[PDB]
RNA sequence: AGCUGCUCCCUAGCAUGCUACUACCG
RNA sequence: GCGGUAGUAGCAUGCUAGGGAGCAG
């Protein structure tokens, strides 16, 4: 504070008081005008280091106010989020085998884990070695679930594309091995 | 963070509103910031008030608040200014000896390198302040030529002749043989490799890199690098040899370079040569004459 | 003399890693092995026996300059 | 109680970067390192209180490469240290005493 | 904290006490000086702590930028600290297997597989001139790694094979030169 | 990239409390 | 001369909060 009403008095009081000391009249001028400096800056400590209280409440609620703006965008941004991605999820089951095999329900209640199992358009398989790659993924195509698969693709670990007439027996040393089958089922 | 060049004291400051961002000292930055406009110092943080969504970027109004770099009404009760005493608050505030001329730098860096008296500074400065000038240089051509238009071609009229289209509030630069443009064709993902071309007025003549087809929408720009800072001086501190040193003379005379005999020695105990050669003089004869003074 | 070559093999192994190497499945393998095994050995004779066979593999890329490291 | 010394030891020199191979930029690691392991002092092997006297060693020394390195650069001390009681075991003899100060 | 202003008057007036505790003088102008010096020592008792605290602030502050700085520098670096310590180290070790591996790979020859253990196993090695070849190839032997090794094939660049015997000084700028030889542990 | 418990160091805030100095009054 | 209230400076205990780190299951 500069320019509140107790500065005014308080200066003009002592400037009076210190120019009646250069005249030096009293012995009760003295005790006076101290008296007066006394009770002005009794004016000038309530109005000048309590008033600062208010400065300090008024900026704890303008931080407190934009704590809150934030963390009130932050929420929207999540919920558009999660919503994108339940409805770009959903786009890709509504088929007609799951309609299917949800009317095949005495209840509409199914088990989840027979969801893929019945209705899923592609399928992965993953072989630690070359004599359960012979057992399980011969061939072209194969048979498994109760369905038939035709193979398109084959990988290994390295995420590099392998030829069917490299899995050998001779070349199998030559492998980064585990090898990943990707199939497609059959009509 | 190292040292700084004008100064060469370790430092940790940089001018924000300058070019190229060098390393200037405690005083050395003082005075390149106060003879001229550059008002904003990066240190391992930037010097500016964190007050949500202000706006000032000075440096002489910022004060410390504790942790922060506070605005003059954002400030706490107590601070203590950044930028006094003839310093800027940073890092080896004790070994740091300034300097008094700053005009050089200054004019440097104020500079828009289109007048004589530019590069009458750019040489006759200091040599790193030369190399600073040098990419200072570059950094001024490769903003000031991406900032033209670019040659959207629509027609198709002929082979080496076509009509151009550019855009609204960019002029169209020069088409000259000096500065070659750059193209990239259409895709639905991504756009690229047409290479660099040559246009100028027809109709529009083109000079192609190599025979294709021209399609439509292809735009034609003056694209730019991504120019780095330099290490070593233009030359090194010269030299002349006691002996014929990492050299032996040959053993016979050449009669296409029997005529540059005289020029064998007298760089064979130095470093450079300072040719004075008009075009078509032998310029080029004695690069392959003095490439067989010694073939190892 | 053991606690120097644990510790050059911990070394060669971050030198292997950072130089891209995981990228080939059979041979993080082959390394990972050579170092775990060092770590665990009690006898010196083979931990320089797998050393041999570790730096090797560093050997015989081409990813760092042997005259330049070497100034001694 | 009483740690395994071979633990505080590999504790000491294998790390997850910058949280060591550096350290005068924490110091503090070794400050509870040391608090784990005053007790060896107590041991009848001698080979084992040579850790609690080896990382008092090493905390007093990084103490004074770090002030060297600041005195050398800017021109700076510390004015008031109250940083001896690091390397020196009344510090680390106080935590084990039935008085809790925490 | 003396090099403040106050400093000057709260000695002053003490040294006007110190005359009056070598007078001996009245009341009253004790009363002066117990009335202008508790004016004094509360007018520089809170001007040299604030700022006796503030010298402390910006050297913490400096720390704890250089401690960022430090950091900062020391992680874009770890390439290049990494294999000077590890060569540092092996030089150190001292020991014949891994120097012999170590000079013939900055003379040039250099492995092309995992050096194997087992006395089975093949070794391949590139050689790419005839000074390595002759200081450490004779007749069908190959010391290698301090360990010796039969050779089993020869070939040249562009992958043909060639034979031991004509591998000499005079016929040797007839062959492509980066040989690869093959051999087995003894 | 987890759930707990314990400990060390630094900063800020508030309350309480202690102690000292100035002012008013009784 | 003492008591009270209003001020200014230093110290002490704990309570919340923020950051870094160590151990154990
Ligand atoms: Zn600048
Ligand atoms: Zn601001």
């Amino acid at each position: 504070f500069s320019s509140l009403p107790s500065y005014a008095a308080f200066a003009t009081a002592q400037e009076a008081y210190e120019q009646a000391v250069a005249n030096g009249d009293s012995e009760v001028v003295l005790k006076k005008l101290k008296k007066s400096l006394n009770v002005a800056k009794s004016e000038f400590d309530r109005d000048a280091a309590m008033q600062r209280k208010l400065e300090k409440m008024a900026d704890q609620a303008m931080t407190q106010m934009y704590k809150q703006a934030r963390s009130e965008d932050k929420r929207a941004k999540v919920t558009s989020a999660m919503q994108t991605m339940l409805f770009t999820m959903l786009r890709k089951l509504d088929n007609d085998a799951l309609n299917n095999i949800i009317n095949n329900a005495r209840d509409g209640c199914v088990p989840l884990n027979i969801i893929p199992l019945t209705t899923a358009a592609k399928l992965m398989v993953v072989i630690p070695d070359y004599n359960t790659y012979k057992n399980t993924c011969d061939g072209t195509t194969f048979t498994y679930a109760s369905a038939l698969w035709e193979i398109q693709q084959v990988v290994d670990a390295d995420s590099k594309i392998v030829q069917l007439s490299e899995i050998s027996m001779d070349n199998s040393p030559n492998l980064a091995w585990p090898l990943i089958v990707t199939a497609l089922r059959a009509n | 963070v190292g040292a700084c060049v004008l100064c060469n004291s370790q430092t940790s400051l940089r001018c924000g509103a300058c070019i190229r961002r060098p390393f200037l000292c405690c005083k050395c930055c003082y005075d390149h910031v106060i003879s001229t406009s550059h008002k904003l110092v990066l240190s391992v943080n930037p010097y500016v008030c964190n007050a949500p969504g202000c706006d000032v970027t000075d440096v002489t109004q910022l004060y410390l608040g504790g942790m922060s770099y506070y605005c003059k009404s954002h400030k706490p009760p107590i601070s203590f200014p950044l930028c006094a005493n003839g310093q800027v608050f940073g890092l080896y505030k004790n070994t740091c000896v300034g300097s008094d001329n700053v005009t050089d730098f200054n004019a440097i860096a104020t500079c828009d390198w289109t007048n004589a008296g530019d590069y009458i500074l750019a040489n006759t400065c200091t040599e790193r302040l030369k190399l600073f000038a040098a990419e200072t240089l570059k950094a001024t051509e490769e903003t000031f030529k991406l900032s033209y238009g670019i040659a959207t071609v629509r027609e198709v009229l002929s082979d080496r002749e076509l009509h151009l289209s550019w855009e609204v509030g960019k002029p169209r630069p020069p088409l000259n043989r000096n500065y070659v443009f750059t193209g990239y064709r259409v895709t639905k993902n991504s756009k690229v490799q047409i290479g660099e071309y040559t246009f100028e007025k027809g109709a529009v003549v083109y000079r192609g890199t190599t025979t294709y087809k021209l399609n439509v929408g292809d735009y034609f720009v003056l694209t730019s690098h991504t120019v780095m800072p330099l290490s070593a001086p233009t030359l090194v501190p010269q030299e002349h040899y006691v002996r014929i040193t990492g050299l032996y003379p040959t053993l016979n005379i050449s009669d296409e370079f029997s005529s540059n005999v005289a020029n064998y020695q007298k760089v064979g105990m130095q470093k450079y040569s300072t040719l004075q050669g008009p075009p078509g003089t032998g310029k080029s004869h004695f690069a392959i004459g003095l490439a067989l003074y010694y073939p190892s | 003399k053991m606690s120097d070559v644990k510790c050059t093999s911990v070394v060669l192994l971050s030198v292997l890693q950072q130089l891209r190497v995981e990228s080939s499945s059979k041979l993080w393998a082959q390394c990972v092995q050579l170092h775990n095994d060092i770590l665990l050995a009690k006898d010196t004779t083979e931990a320089f026996e797998k050393m041999v066979s570790l730096l090797s593999v560093l050997l015989s890329m081409q990813g760092a300059v042997d005259i330049n490291k070497l100034c001694e | 109680p009483y740690p395994d010394p071979s633990r505080i030891l590999g504790a000491g020199c294998f790390v997850d970067d910058i949280v060591k191979t550096d350290g005068t930029l924490m110091i503090e690691r070794f400050v509870s390192l040391a608090i784990d392991a005053y007790p060896l002092t107590k041991h009848p092997n001698q080979e084992y209180a040579d850790v609690f006297h080896l990382y008092l060693q090493y905390i007093r020394k990084l103490h004074d490469e770090l002030t060297g390195h600041m005195l050398d650069m800017y021109s700076v001390m510390l004015t008031n240290d109250n940083t001896s009681r690091y390397w020196e075991p009344e510090f680390y003899e106080a935590m084990y005493t039935p008085h809790t100060v925490l």
